[PDB]
């Protein structure tokens, strides 16, 4: 249960971690325009 | 507008870190049960407002999520540009909930660890730095970002567009980014909590 929490921390850490790589490399996409 | 795709990544972000602000949330509780009672040392109060705040942040996800569908109606009609910097608002306020959350999962931490460990251990000497560094950054962001939004809206009467947007888009980045660390933080210590009794 707690080594199930520490399973779905470490795994939405992977997901958010994912969608900051794609903010980041559109961020520097937007910094390119202007 | 490459800002509406970003601005659903970064509402998807602060979703993300939602669930697992909520999951910090149940291993405080937990250990909590193990080393007090409840009714005592500010704890009755912690646990309403943990509530305050939950509804408040499904409220604005709620009204961020449903400003986002619109933004994606609008990409070629024009007379955009409105519900891109509402949604920075939206967004921003999000932050802004989300580090209320923080801030008491951090002082229930502080809390616990002050009852059954040696605050002195090298290992949490850096934490309570950290937490104070990344404190004081999310605060400055968000002091900036709530500065820029001004901006941005006084701007909307004829601007024509504007770096002021791309720099806020910026700025709501590097704040989820620094709530991150404060996350990976609080995760931390209830670890080394949980091994402590459990």
């Amino acid at each position: 249960t707690w080594e199930x929490w520490d399973x779905a921390i470490a795994e939405y850490a992977x997901r958010i971690e994912x969608l900051i790589x794609a903010a980041q490399e559109q961020q520097e996409k937007n910094e390119x325009a202007l | 507008s490459g800002i509406v795709q970003q601005q659903n990544n970064l509402l998807r972000a602060i979703e993300a870190q939602q669930h697992l602000l909520q999951l910090t949330v149940w291993g405080i509780k937990q250990l909590q049960a193990r080393i007090l009672s409840g009714g005592s040392g500010g704890w009755m109060e912690w646990d309403r407002e943990i509530n305050n705040y939950t509804s408040l942040i499904h409220s604005l996800i709620e009204e961020s999520q449903n400003q986002q569908e619109k933004n994606e109606q609008e990409l070629l009609g024009g007379s955009g540009g409105s519900g891109i910097v509402q949604q920075q608002n939206n967004l921003l306020r999000a932050i802004e909930a989300q580090q209320h959350l923080l801030q008491l999962t951090v002082w229930g931490i502080k809390q616990l660890q002050a009852r059954i460990l040696s605050g002195g251990s090298g290992g949490w000497m850096e934490w309570d730095r950290e937490i104070n560094n990344y404190t004081s950054l999310i605060h400055s962001l968000i002091e900036e970002s709530q500065n820029q939004q001004e901006k941005n809206e006084q701007e909307l009467l004829g601007g024509s567009g504007g770096s002021g947007i791309v720099q806020q888009q910026n700025n709501l980045l590097r704040a989820i980014e620094a709530q991150q660390h404060l996350l990976q933080l609080t995760v931390w210590g209830i670890k080394q909590l949980q091994a402590r009794i459990l």
